[PDB]
């Protein structure tokens, strides 16, 4: 019958769980989930940029002309690049590419080449400059990459070649080349005439002096021979010489670098997915708020902090209870 | 919780309470009511929200990993760069986690504090105008009516009035 | 501690409780005994394990060490290397050292708190009918015999009945 | 007289001490010990697989064979590998172990090998294969590695070398072979007539051409030449050419890999122990149920977390402090 | 604060008590005067001194960044070393600012709890010989010289010679 | 009125401000700064020793002995070394500086060098010892490098060179020498009169056998040509032998390590302060009892420790009330 005054605080129908340290599954009247948790498993543009994905090609394969990658001759500006773990079409032509890690490394940072000639066909007069290989095929034929030329022998002979090329432009060049290690020493003499032979490259800081190395190996793509490749990133206002008696795969096209930034060399299996986002990762792309994401470690964009918790709730009301 | 009030001499919440965090419930002549505390619910707002942008900001320049390649002669840097991503990534896993885990706890002890400071407020304003059950209730002796019970919730109570 | 019981208002432990964490001493006309508070005492064996089995598995994803070997001319990649691994057990040294600190604070507060929370639960359930000394004992103004007594610590305490 | 009932807590004769941010050496009436500190001393079996225990010998003198290592020629599967700070059988004949480091690195993702022949020694018929030296002594006569072979010209002729070898296995396999650095141009001679010499090497993946570095060089071992050593891992159906004509160390035998799993290559200046563990360490093995352990940050199995601390000791109990 | 004294039921602080961080103002026949609490303001800084030390002294084996150079092509291992340095320097950033925020607040709290055991320290020794304001002040039945309120402040209070 | 007596708290005039978790700006009574925020600016004696400020010169301009880096002939003990971003006076002659990077890490543990001469200009009889570059420019004229030789022809002969250093010294050697890289076939004989060359050098661990590389490069510092330089560590009682038939620049001083310690190189475009400091970092001295600072990361001596904050202060009074 006498009147009373009581104390007491918020209850509802939560069923929102938080932990502590002494205690685990706290039923709570409010919580704050802060880790996303959901992607949707695609490719996408990054804030209206489009990837480069280079399908089926290595970075190689892409820089170096393989012919089965022609899609990729002159390619737009991108906002990060995606090749999958081990691209088909690579080196045709079997070898390797010398510090291959160190030059994708640098693409990390460009997100535009503009393709340019730098010897043009035309300069090939006392050379043959068609060479090809069934190693690397195109339409059911022996073709080559397209961005450097296989030179030959021509009437018996292989003189000497003096090249050279001023960087007249006001972007830094990509210049790409390589060598041919033939099988024998009557291979040597079949294609190049000279036993003995060697490429020079010189630039106002590039100084080498490649020499070709005979020796029995196994086929590959059909093919015992091999081609070694190199590059170097020529500045505006210098000028790099080739010289040359035998060997020597030599530069048509190079790559200006016209547009730096943000980029990366993710490895995905996924193909394109016609959408876009702010946040992407190689299994999807992110469209959250949440401070924190569980999806991936490597994103680009605007993104979340990767954590690998499984689950992050924030305590905001208090103990609810039943 | 640390502070004993919240499932301690307060057995339970209230689902009738629907205004804010911490109140009351009073019963007199006039029909029995539930009523929010405005300044401690206002206050654990401001205090909760806070918190929340603190913990956030705070892990503001985490870690990025970032992907490098290797080749296959370059297997100890490769094995030394992955531990290292691994390594910071675990370091800020663990730091995210156990800063939840932490601040989770202090905020259910906040709360308990907060209900434990509205029931003190109101027993030293009553004193000896009011019983005290032991239960979050204080009975009172004179019959309090709405005026009554709107002194208690400002702060406007005078003691001398009552007794 | 911080809830100023232990070391505070009752001013030292009991040798002769061997029973539990906290509880009560009683002495009537049948005679005299400790006994440990059954829920508080499992309730914090339950918070302390806890946290204990929290601190470790914490820390299960903690950063491994690898041998690495460098040659003599990769003697920044060794200093790297070192400086990282060195860096990572510091970080984690660090995370256990200050993480037993700050939570052994926590478990003595704990306690404080729970011995606190007792006295209160007893004190109102009691309330005119014993005298409250201060020294954590209450005096009681009737007989409380030990099925009163057992009431008392149960929470059963019949209040109308004594007064 | 009149009764009473009494709020309190429990005390002990406990002096265990805890820390705590604002205070040191509280007393309390429990705690918990979270710190192994404590080891054996001894290197012991993991999970009852014996570790290889290389005693005085390097990674480089078991694997090319150096005669003082005869003990590990064929050694069983093992769990961790021990190898000593500074090995005192390494490379007998002077030189280097091309990406030795790398090489090392693969072997602590190995278990065990099978050692086999894959170029008889006998197999030489136009050159000679039993050339030694006194810087690879056994039983105090001129040896050499026994893995590989010291071809030499005979009859005053040293023909090119011409020889493939397919890996018919199934597992990878690791081959060795090497060159050597010669003293001078009339040493060169002596030893291989041919004054310019190469070795090719070949497989689908190996592109290699070796030439002889001549120079003057001074005593190690007694010796001023140098043989350097290089190393492919040969995947099965895949060949390896080599073709030369001097300087040539020819491979005896190769290393099948027959187990891979997780192990180590341990440093440490101990022996055997006779004994079994779940968790090793370089200094001794840890039989614990501790979280933590501060023996040493390098460890191997299953094993308490590795902190710098020298003590953790969770308060469990309360603050003791007895009625007086 | 947490403990619902600083800020709570004692409205605001005493410029005019510039002897301690906690103490008494009386008043009684013979005047009126400010004192600090030697015991409680001891035990105050004896605390706060040891959590300053213990924070500075947990970070003494922190990271330390050192200049290592790289050339043209060596991109990788200079990124990797950069990332590995600004890794660590952001860690400890946020260990060292974490440990400054969460200990202030305590800092903070550890005042307020202070205030409130002073306070108890007081009620428990006076009972039913004094009534309780709420204010933070206590109003003595009977008179309190200034040998009385020497006892109150010492502990030394006499609870039977006056009730 | 009856008497009474209250229990309170200290409150002051203080503005002083900390952060906790659920609130920023607390004013509280008293509070304490830990971190350090100023330095004066300068570089300076480290504890008593001066560093060695190698201003517009290298490391390798220093060792090499380029004639511009004259200051730095035989510079006393250091306690830090301060290299500029970009110094002028490097390699006078262009070229390059083998594992110049490893060099400058063994530098940061060395804290003085004595310089001796190894090999006399004396000792070249049969070939010419004063080559020159204008690329080397000394007080305006054509010179070189001080502490090695180029050697060149002599009456149209360059005989093979046989030389042996013993280090008899108690201190580790450090030893430099180069190779140079003509322009052509015609300058090599020119200059060396030998068209196939080498450079062999052997220890008890160096085994090395370098050859020239010719290749057509742009001019730096007006010059194509290009020198490779070398070093290794010759230890007590080792000795180094080098063989030559053309394009060695032999040694002529090498440098005793007979100091070993703490020690960096600090990239710093300051100078010397005249200043003496405990703490010292690329843009300043700190003076300091703050166990933090944010000045810069890099610092050498006795410091607080570095933290990217812009303020940390902890509170040691209450909550100051208004
Ligand atoms: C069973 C058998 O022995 N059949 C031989 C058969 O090998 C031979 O085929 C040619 O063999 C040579 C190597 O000896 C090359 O492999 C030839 O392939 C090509 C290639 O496709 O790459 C042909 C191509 O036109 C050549 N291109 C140029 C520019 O020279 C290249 C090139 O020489 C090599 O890649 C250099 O390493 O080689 C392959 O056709 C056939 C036909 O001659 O004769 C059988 O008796
Ligand atoms: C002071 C003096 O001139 N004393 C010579 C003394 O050098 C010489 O001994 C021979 O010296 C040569 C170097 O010129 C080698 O050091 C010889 O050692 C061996 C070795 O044990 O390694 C002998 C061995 O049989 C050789 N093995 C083969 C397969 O050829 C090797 C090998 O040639 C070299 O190591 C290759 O670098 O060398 C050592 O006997 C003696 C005898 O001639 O005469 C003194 O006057
Ligand atoms: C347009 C034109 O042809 N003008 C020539 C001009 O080239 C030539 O200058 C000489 O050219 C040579 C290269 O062919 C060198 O660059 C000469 O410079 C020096 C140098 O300073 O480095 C001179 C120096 O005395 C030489 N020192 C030694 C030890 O040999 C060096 C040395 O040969 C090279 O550096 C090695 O790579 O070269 C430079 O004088 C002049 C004079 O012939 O005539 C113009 O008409
Ligand atoms: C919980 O309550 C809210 C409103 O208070 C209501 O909208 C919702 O339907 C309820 N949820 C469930 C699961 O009953
Ligand atoms: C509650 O916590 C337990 C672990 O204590 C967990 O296994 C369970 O999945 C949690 N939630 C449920 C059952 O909804
Ligand atoms: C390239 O051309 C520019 C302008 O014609 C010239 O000034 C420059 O010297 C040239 N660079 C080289 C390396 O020859
Ligand atoms: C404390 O008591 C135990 C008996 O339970 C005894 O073993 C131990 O030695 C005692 N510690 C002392 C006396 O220091
Ligand atoms: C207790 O701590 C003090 C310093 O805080 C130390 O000197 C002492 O060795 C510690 N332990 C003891 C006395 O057992
Ligand atoms: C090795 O032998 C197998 C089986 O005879 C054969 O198929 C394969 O081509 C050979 N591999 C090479 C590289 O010659
Ligand atoms: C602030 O208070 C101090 C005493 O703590 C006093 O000395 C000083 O004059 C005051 N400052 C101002 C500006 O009033
Ligand atoms: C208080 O905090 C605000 C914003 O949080 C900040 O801009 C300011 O520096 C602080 N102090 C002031 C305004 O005195
Ligand atoms: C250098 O000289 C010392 C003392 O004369 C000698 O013992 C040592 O063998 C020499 N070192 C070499 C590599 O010849």
């Amino acid at each position: 019958d006498p009147d009373q005054i009581c104390i007491g605080y918020h209850a509802n129908n939560s069923t929102e769980q938080v932990d502590t340290i002494m205690e685990k599954n706290v039923t709570v009247t409010h919580a704050q989930d802060i880790l996303e948790k959901t992607h949707n498993g695609k490719l996408c543009d990054l804030d209206g940029v489009k990837p480069l994905i280079l399908r089926d090609c290595s970075v190689a394969g892409w820089l170096l002309g393989n012919p089965m990658c022609d899609e990729f001759l002159n390619v737009p500006e991108w906002s990060y690049i995606v090749e999958k773990i081990n691209p088909a079409n690579d080196l045709c032509y079997p070898g390797n590419f010398n510090d291959y890690e160190e030059l994708k490394h640098l693409l990390s940072r460009i997100n535009h080449f503009e393709k340019i000639q730098i010897i043009p066909k035309s300069s090939w007069s006392d050379h043959e400059a068609s060479g090809v290989s069934s190693a690397c095929p195109y339409q059911g034929r022996s073709s080559f990459f397209r961005n450097v030329v296989w030179l030959t022998k021509k009437d018996n002979a292989y003189p000497t070649i003096k090249r050279s090329y001023n960087n007249t432009n006001q972007e830094d060049l990509l210049v790409l080349w390589g060598i041919h290690h033939p099988n024998d020493a009557a291979e040597q003499t079949r294609l190049y005439q000279n036993p003995t032979t060697y490429i020079s490259v010189g630039t106002s800081t590039l100084n080498q002096r490649l020499v070709p190395k005979i020796a029995t190996r196994s086929k590959v793509n059909g093919q015992s021979g091999r081609m070694e490749f190199f590059w170097t990133i020529l500045k505006p206002n210098d000028a790099i010489n080739f010289e040359s008696n035998g060997n020597f795969i030599a530069p048509e096209n190079a790559y200006k670098i016209v547009k730096k930034g943000d980029s990366t060399i993710m490895k995905s299996e996924l193909e394109y997915g016609n959408c876009n986002t702010k946040c992407q990762t190689p299994i999807g792309a992110i469209n959250s708020s949440m401070p924190f994401h569980n999806i991936h470690p490597l994103t680009i964009g605007e993104c979340p902090k990767y954590v690998k918790s499984s689950r992050l709730v924030l305590a905001t009301g208090l103990r609810n209870s039943p | 919780g640390l502070f004993g009030a919240i499932a301690g001499f307060i057995e339970g919440g209230w689902q009738g309470m629907v205004d804010g965090w911490y109140g009351y419930h009073h019963s007199n002549e006039q029909g029995s009511g539930y009523a929010a505390d405005k300044e401690s619910t206002q206050k654990a707002i401001d205090g909760v929200t806070n918190k929340v942008n603190s913990i956030i900001d705070k892990m503001n320049t985490q870690f990025e990993a970032v992907g490098r390649e290797f080749n296959n002669l370059e297997r100890r840097i490769e094995n030394l760069n992955k531990k290292m991503e691994d390594g910071f990534l675990d370091v800020w896993t663990y730091n995210a986690e156990l800063l939840v885990l932490m601040e989770n706890e202090r905020t259910l002890d906040f709360h308990d504090s907060n209900v434990k400071n509205l029931y003190d407020k109101v027993r030293l304003q009553l004193r000896d105008n009011a019983k005290e059950l032991g239960n979050g209730c204080f009975e009172f002796y004179h019959r309090c009516d709405n005026e009554c019970m709107e002194s208690v919730r400002n702060g406007t109570y005078d003691y001398p009035q009552y007794s």
